[PDB]
């Protein structure tokens, strides 16, 4: 399912070593399905993805 | 041929040659103008003509 739209609000975040940090994305999309996530900046990872 | 309903969305799949993609698609005669921007082929050699 390719996703119409997607905005990004994120939470209370601190720089360190664990995950510290949240986000929620309010996406739309045109199927059910089971589409994989990503950072794209060199300073960032998902501990999903 | 896609299937429509009343309001929704549909994916597509295409080729193109032009380095970007700046053509017209037609929907039951009505016209929008896609803007894109197509890169180079990671590969080298294909088995289709």
């Amino acid at each position: 399912p390719t996703i119409l739209e997607v905005s990004c609000t994120v939470a209370d975040c601190i720089y360190s070593a664990d995950f510290g940090g949240s986000l929620t994305l309010q996406y739309k999309a045109n199927r059910e399905g089971h589409c994989p996530v990503h950072s794209h900046s060199t300073t960032a990872v998902l501990k999903e993805a | 041929t896609t299937h429509v309903t009343a309001t929704g969305s549909i994916t597509l799949h295409f080729s193109t040659s032009s380095p970007q993609a700046n053509f017209i698609v037609s929907l039951c005669g009505k016209k929008t103008t896609c803007n894109a921007e197509c890169k180079p082929p990671a590969d080298h050699i294909i088995g289709e003509p």
